């Protein structure tokens, strides 16, 4: 079936690569990682915040609404 | 059409397969018709495709993304495949007619 | 003349959706046949033993 | 000479399944649940077995078997606690799983798509029966809701619903039946998820670009064994900080006294991976229309290959179908929460709604804006 | 003018009969050349084990030489006119013909008696002819298709004669004596069972006053199918040769119209041919896209009173399997499933067929003396036509459930056939279980 | 599914709608036999003689 031996047909790519233990495991981890993680934040949050943002609202207006309606009404007590 | 343009340039840098140096037509996804114009397509063509392809998935890999002035820029992306698919999608619907008969 | 097995095969076997009707209504009516024929020879080695051949003399 | 791992047979199954199989190399994170999934289906077995050395399915010693396994079993409650935190764990990497196949267009190998709903379902079944197992006030009138849902279906509810309770309600036959049914489906569950790997591995993975990823293969085994491992690593602390700090955190208090038939617990909820299910069946208030919302909520993953429209298979190159799959998420937590909360004023009306959107997303929502998306794309 | 008008148009086929039983039949249609033939109703279903050979050993030593042209006198008589001199006999039929200019139809025709009459069996001759006919085994046994399709009369007709090939076995050949061969010609080269035929620049009224002239001196068991196989494994072969037919009809069954048209749909293919992928017919294009086959062709061989209704494909070793698989679909697909757009294409496909096979006087000859042998008339093209018209897609259906669905088949195989299926496995493919 | 909307698949129905009607008649007899349904097997003229 599928097997390293014939996969697909491909020309005229060169791969270049390192031992490990010719190579450090964390290159530039911070300096670099740090600027990578806050791209994809900011490319990721305006895509995923908004829904949960109005997760958060309809669940604290829903609590609040059910909170209120568990609350005595004084105008049932007028007579 | 103006505004249509503006927001197919707008989508077009939204979707960020531009930002791995990606062509339109490399996302396309491989159903039938699209493995078959891969199978026509020119063999300059289908190394380039092979290349950007593979490029994209290393960059995936590290989770970066090429520079700023690499980005495939929208007026000057090809769509190399499109002739090859329409043809293929033609063909297969003209089989699909004669078996209606 | 066609024998009666040439004419069960042109008209019910030769068909398999035909053949598994006629296994579906023989087996409906083979359960009842059977059951009944094997009860009546139970019944009748084993008469005047069973409940249901003493109950009377109990019943009512 | 020859190489045993590439030519003996097991071997030979082992080397293509986990060794030598061509992975794709941008598969993200989100591609270790599965096997997590595997990890969680072990281990629920290990544990479940040594939870059967002790237990007895009896509604006499039920309770006081559980009890005695957390008060007296040498680690006992560490065996205990890691199966009901486990249980969770598993349905937490089952949403995610699915979540991950919805994004990334997984569900186009229609074969592992379906095989992934059953597994789903057989999950649900063998969790919900084994919840039933404790015989605690939770257990037993979950399962009493839960089956009463039977009886809505038409002119043979009753019939089917007596046949599975084994009598006129839940009670010692019903207990032993799930006891049995418990502890045998987990095996159907590694045969189907056997299955599973063979239906993908005919095609090979997908990853999070959505194209071929042939012309960039590695070997499964240096990069994704020791990279499963890490996931393996990750949730086993996870589930020990569940199991060793809040041991009765996703449980609820209630189950901790016996069953009692002639008193109802406060409130009847069942475990929070049902409750989104139970909230869209609390949605309709026709009874065999909110079991056929339930049925569909989990049989939309069926008919979601044939809902995709777009030309390309990712969401990674389409925002508005990426908003759209985070909507439908928080749907779902809406969905949880509510089933979570009583049936009163705001909670009704929510719920209805939450529902309404699940659908509206999954059917008619995702296929127009891939369509939308296709005509921005000129194609 | 359209082709119902062209049809109309063919001359028509003038047939007399002498006061002896031969039957003289003529198509003129104004052309230079001519052929003129005689076509006798022997064969090797009228010899048992005895003479199993005599028909083609008459065959072989027909122009060897007559009691009025010696030797090879009468060869160069027909060489010096020009025209060519051939024969053959198959399991039913055997003829002897000459293509001629016109003017020369007296002296052809006075030759065909000369050797369906006097024929002269020197023994010197009939020794010389058995030694070419074992020769002429061996070298048969090379043709593949040939052997494959004699395996498949000897087990479909077995125990009966037309099992028995036309060659007839080998130690027949050797047994064979004069006597036995002038037995057979004066049984078999009788006047009521043969056909003076001719067609192109022949006059009916010369070609019958000719045969008057020289034909006047001359003398006034239902087989059993049998569903079964033969299997010559012999893996040294390159390629696998399979035959598998049914029992068909008749020459006089109505029943040929239909069934030639199902096979029209079934098609043939070959390695060679340019349709490809794109065939009509969906087993063909099967086997050109998966190269499941080398060459198959669905073939309708009748007889008097039965026939055999098939196909034959060559196969590589491990594709016999597969092919044997689709071929059965598709006769299951014509048992339940037929369309009429390709029943309108098989209905084409053989008038096309009919009206291209009778191009030339010798096509035209063999037809008319070969439809006096079986029909006992000339069949025109416009009956054909009305025949195939009154096809359609539930005629077909009927018609190949009558004859293919859960039927016993007759198998052949020759080579490396270890994929060929078993039979019971044949057997359960020869009908379906969904419907 | 526009690909079956055709005169041939109308034509392939009709030919299969005979054999899939008595593939159904054979699952509806399957399953009152099974069953013991007893609405249905009341009207059955032997069978109605148990219960
Ligand atoms: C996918 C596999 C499984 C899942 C999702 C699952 C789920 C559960 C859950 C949620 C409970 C409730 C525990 C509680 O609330 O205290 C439970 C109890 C139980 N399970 Fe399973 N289980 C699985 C496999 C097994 C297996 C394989 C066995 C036995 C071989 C088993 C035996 C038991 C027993 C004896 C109990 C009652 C003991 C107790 O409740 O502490 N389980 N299961
Ligand atoms: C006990 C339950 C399950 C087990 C043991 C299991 C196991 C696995 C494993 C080990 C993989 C390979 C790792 C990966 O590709 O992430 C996988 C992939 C996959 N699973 Fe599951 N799985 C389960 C449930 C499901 C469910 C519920 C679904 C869908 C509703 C599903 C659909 C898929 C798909 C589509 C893939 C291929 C993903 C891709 O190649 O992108 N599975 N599964």
């Amino acid at each position: 079936g599928r097997e390293f031996g014939h996969l697909t047909r491909m020309r005229h790519v060169i791969t270049y690569s390192l031992s490990p233990f010719e190579q450090r495991a964390f290159p530039h981890y911070f300096t670099k990682g740090i600027p990578n993680v806050l791209r994809r934040t900011r490319a990721c949050i305006l895509r995923v915040a908004p829904p949960f943002v109005v997760f958060y609202l309809v669940y604290t207006w829903g609590t609040q609404e059910f909170e209120k309606s568990k609350r005595k009404n004084p105008a049932a007590y007028e007579n | 059409s103006k505004w249509l343009e503006g927001i197919r340039k707008w989508y077009y840098n939204a979707a960020g397969f531009n930002k791995l140096g990606l062509m339109r037509d490399d996302t396309i996804y491989e159903d039938d018709d699209v493995k078959e114009a891969i199978r026509r397509l020119p063999e300059n063509l289908y190394n380039d495709r092979v290349f950007r392809i593979k490029r994209a998935l290393d960059l995936t890999m590290r989770q970066q993304i090429l520079p700023k002035e690499q980005w495939t820029k929208y007026e000057e992306d090809k769509f190399y495949l499109e002739p090859y698919l329409k043809e293929v999608i033609r063909e297969r619907k003209e089989r699909e007619e004669w078996a209606k008969k | 003349a066609p024998t009666l097995t040439a004419r069960l095969y042109s008209l019910l076997f030769r068909r398999t959706s035909t053949f598994a009707l006629t296994i579906a209504v023989g087996a409906l009516f083979f359960e009842r046949a059977f059951d009944q024929g094997a009860d009546a020879i139970y019944e009748h080695i084993n008469q005047g033993k069973l409940w249901k051949h003493i109950k009377h003399k109990y019943e009512n | 000479m020859t190489n045993i791992r590439k030519s003996h047979p097991l071997m030979k199954i082992i080397n293509n399944a986990f060794i030598d199989l061509p992975a794709p190399s941008n598969i993200s994170s989100w591609w270790n649940f599965g096997s997590l999934l595997g990890i969680c289906l072990i281990l629920q077995i290990l544990t479940g077995l040594f939870l059967a050395m002790h237990y007895t399915s009896d509604t006499t010693t039920a309770f006081s078997s559980v009890t005695h396994i957390c008060r007296d079993v040498n680690y006992g409650w560490v065996i205990r606690y890691l199966h009901a935190n486990g249980a969770s764990m598993f349905f937490i990497c089952l949403f995610i799983h699915v979540g991950r196949g919805l994004y990334y267009g997984s569900y186009m190998f229609l074969e592992t798509w379906n095989i992934g709903v059953v597994l789903l379902f057989t999950v649900m079944a063998t969790a919900f029966m084994g919840y039933v197992l404790p015989w605690g006030q939770m257990s037993f009138w979950g399962a009493t809701v839960i089956t009463n849902l039977l009886s809505a279906i038409p002119y043979i509810g009753t019939d089917l619903v007596e046949w599975i309770w084994g009598g006129f309600s839940v009670d010692k036959a019903t207990l032993t039946r799930f006891f049995a049914f418990h502890f045998i489906l987990p095996f159907i569950i590694t045969a189907l998820a056997a299955v599973h790997l063979l239906f993908l591995h005919e095609t090979g993975s997908n990853n999070p670009t959505g194209i071929s990823s042939d012309m960039d293969k590695i070997p499964f085994h240096p990069y994704y064994t020791i990279k499963d491992i890490l996931g393996a690593l990750f949730m086993m602390l996870i589930l020990l900080i569940l199991v060793l700090f809040s041991p009765d955190l996703l449980g609820d208090p209630d189950n901790y006294t016996p069953a009692n038939p002639l008193n109802t617990p406060p409130h009847i909820k069942p475990e929070w991976y049902f409750l989104f299910a139970y909230a869209i069946l609390r949605s309709i208030p026709n009874k065999l229309g909110g079991v056929l919302a339930l049925v569909a909520s989990i049989l939309i993953l069926i008919l979601m290959p044939m809902l995709h429209t777009s030309k390309q298979r990712s969401m990674m190159f389409r925002p508005l179908s990426q908003c759209l799959f985070w909507m439908l998420v928080a749907d779902l937590i809406t969905l949880t929460w509510i089933g979570g909360q009583p049936v009163e004023h705001p909670f009704i009306i929510i719920g209805q709604l939450a529902s309404i959107l699940y659908f509206l997303i999954i059917l008619v929502l995702m296929p127009i804006t891939s369509i939308i998306e296709n005509n921005l794309l000129k194609w | 003018a359209t082709y119902a008008q062209a049809l109309q148009s063919v001359p028509e086929t003038q047939v007399s009969q002498l006061d002896n039983g031969l039957r003289v039949a003529s198509e003129q249609s104004s052309q230079p050349t001519c052929t003129v033939g005689v076509w006798i109703d022997a064969g090797s279903r009228y010899e048992n084990e005895k003479n199993n050979g005599a028909g083609y050993f008459v065959e072989h030593l027909a122009f060897k030489g007559t009691k009025n042209r010696p030797g090879s006198a009468l060869e160069k008589e027909v060489e010096s006119m020009g025209a060519h001199l051939n024969a053959y006999s198959t399991r039913e039929h055997t003829a002897y013909y000459i293509k001629a200019l016109s003017k020369d139809l007296p002296k052809a025709v006075e030759l065909l008696a000369d050797i369906v009459q006097n024929c002269s069996l020197e023994d010197s001759q009939i020794e010389k002819e058995r030694d070419v006919i074992l020769q002429e085994l061996q070298e048969n046994d090379s043709s593949m298709r040939d052997v494959v399709f004699d395996y498949l009369h000897a087990t479909a007709f077995q125990g009966t004669p037309l099992a028995q090939s036309v060659e007839g076995p080998s130690e027949n050949v050797r047994k064979l004596s004069r006597a036995d061969l002038t037995e057979y010609v004066s049984q078999h080269y009788k006047a009521p069972r043969m056909v003076l035929a001719a067609a192109g620049g022949v006059e009916h009224r010369q070609l019958l006053d000719l045969a008057q002239k020289h034909f006047s001196s001359l003398s006034g068991t239902p087989c059993r199918f049998t569903g079964s196989e033969i299997r010559h494994r012999d893996d040294a072969l390159p390629l696998a040769h399979v035959a598998i037919a049914v029992e068909g009809p008749g020459w006089a069954n109505p029943d040929n119209v239909p069934l030639q048209v199902a096979n029209a749909i079934i098609g043939h293919y070959d390695s060679t041919y340019g349709g490809g992928t794109h065939m009509s017919s969906t087993l063909a294009s099967v086997a050109a896209t998966r190269k499941l086959c080398q060459s198959f062709q669905t073939f309708n061989i009748c007889y008097a009173e039965t026939g055999l209704l098939g196909a034959h494909f060559v196969c590589d070793n491990m594709s016999i399997d597969d092919m044997m698989f689709f071929l059965q679909g598709q006769w299951m697909r014509l048992c339940t499933s037929a369309t009429e757009s390709e029943v309108v294409r098989g209905k084409n496909i053989l008038r096309n067929a009919l009206v291209s096979h009778l191009d030339g006087t010798t096509p035209v000859c063999e037809d008319i003396g070969r439809s006096l042998l079986t029909y006992g008339r000339r069949i025109p093209l416009a009956e054909w036509e009305s025949r195939i018209a009154e096809v359609d897609a539930s005629v077909v259906r009927e018609v190949c459930s009558k004859y293919f669905y859960d039927q016993c088949p007759a198998v052949a195989g020759l080579g490396p056939i270890e994929q060929l299926p078993d039979y019971n496995r044949i057997r359960s493919g020869m009908f379906w279980l969904r419907f | 599914l526009s690909r079956f909307l055709g005169p041939r698949y109308r034509e392939l129905a009709r030919n299969w709608i005979p054999t899939a009607s008595m593939w159904g008649a054979v699952g509806a007899v399957g399953l009152v036999w099974a069953t013991d349904w007893r609405l249905i097997l009341d009207w059955v003229p032997y069978i109605n003689g148990k219960f």
